[PDB]
């Protein structure tokens, strides 16, 4: 399993008038590329007429 | 016998009456795709 989340970022804290603990509004995007290999077996030989 | 094949003609016929020779020999004919491939 591949777990993804966005690392939270803290809001400003300091001389501003009672900001309080907040979190920066951040969302993540990306391109997830998956490559699967499949072993493949040859078709069985056939001797039918039809 | 080598025979002469030559019918009489005058109903639609060829441009001209045909003629040829028939030989005592037989020959092989396998000019067909389905002879080499089964349906499968």
């Amino acid at each position: 399993q591949i777990f993804l989340k966005i690392l939270p970022q803290s809001g400003p804290i300091g001389g501003i008038k009672s900001m309080g603990i907040t979190t920066l509004v951040q969302y993540a995007v990306g391109i997830m590329t998956v490559t699967m290999t499949f072993k493949l077996g040859p078709r069985k030989a056939t001797g039918r007429w039809n | 016998h080598y025979k002469v094949f030559s019918p009489a003609a005058s109903k639609v016929c060829t441009i001209s009456p045909i003629m040829g020779y028939s030989t005592p020999w037989r020959y092989l004919d396998f000019n067909a795709l389905n002879l080499f491939f089964s349906p499968l």
